[PDB]
């Protein structure tokens, strides 16, 4: 993966791993990309179905805080 | 409000314009 090697120190970037540090941060599954919110504190991101409560869809706000860090 | 998509868009975007295809020599 070249000089700076992989983007994710954890999986290493391997595609068949599960990963909560560059997917899901509680689940660490990486289907529904684009439903996995981006903590704009941590940077982790979640699947609006593994919050609790669940979301349905993506919010409309200019920023989302996660559970760990709101 | 940004997803995980979003970023790997950005990323992919990013690595796109590296390839330099409209370069000649
Ligand atoms: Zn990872
Ligand atoms: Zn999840
Ligand atoms: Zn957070
Ligand atoms: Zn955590």
């Amino acid at each position: 993966l070249g000089s700076s090697g992989p983007s994710c120190k954890h999986c290493k970037d391997d595609v068949n791993r599960l990963c909560r540090v560059c997917a899901c941060h509680l689940c660490g599954g990486r289907q529904d990309p684009d439903k996995q919110l981006m903590c704009d504190e941590c940077d982790m991101a979640f699947h609006i179905y593994c919050l609790d409560p669940p979301l349905s869809s993506v919010p409309s706000e200019d920023e989302w805080y996660c559970p760990e860090c709101r | 409000v940004r997803t995980l998509l979003s970023v790997q868009r950005e990323k992919m975007a990013r690595l796109r314009y590296m390839l330099l295809g409209g370069v000649r020599t």
